[PDB]
């Protein structure tokens, strides 16, 4: 006798399905996601962005801006020693 | 000779025996004809059976 119909309907394989969950998030998170960005380092901009772009850039965690900073310090009291003098 | 009176005496004496087609009958099957030359029942018209089958089988993919 005549097969059923039961497999001629789907909205239980189509809905019924764990991914469905992620699709529905990466279709919003990939879609919406700009493939670049604008500029990693810019803060303090004034040639001072120049300053972040050498010194305090993910691109190196090189001593100079340690130096530098100390160096001030150096020079700041230094220079007040010779105001006090 | 012998064979002669017997042959005449048996061929002469019987040449007819007992036969009736009637008696016949008694011993053998009668035709009869077939029964029943019913034509098909006629079921599950309608798509009522299909509607009622999409939605009572739950699982139609898992």
């Amino acid at each position: 006798v005549s097969t059923l119909i039961p497999p001629k309907v789907v909205s239980s394989k189509n809905i019924g399905s764990a991914p469905n969950a992620k699709r529905i998030a990466n279709v919003v998170h990939f879609y919406k996601s700009l493939p670049q960005g604008p500029a990693p380092a810019i803060k303090a901009n004034t040639r001072l962005a120049r300053y972040k772009a050498k010194y305090f850039d993910g691109d190196n965690a090189s001593g100079k801006p340690l130096w530098h900073f100390a160096l001030g310090i150096i020079a700041f009291g230094y220079s007040m020693e010779y105001y006090f003098h | 000779n012998v064979i002669q009176d017997l042959y005449l005496r048996e061929l002469k004496d019987t040449k007819l025996a007992p036969s009736t087609l009637q008696d016949a009958e008694g011993n053998v099957k009668p035709w009869n004809p077939p029964q029943k030359p019913n034509l098909p029942e006629l079921e599950l018209q309608g798509p009522e059976a299909l509607k009622a089958y999409t939605e009572q089988n739950v699982e139609t993919a898992h």
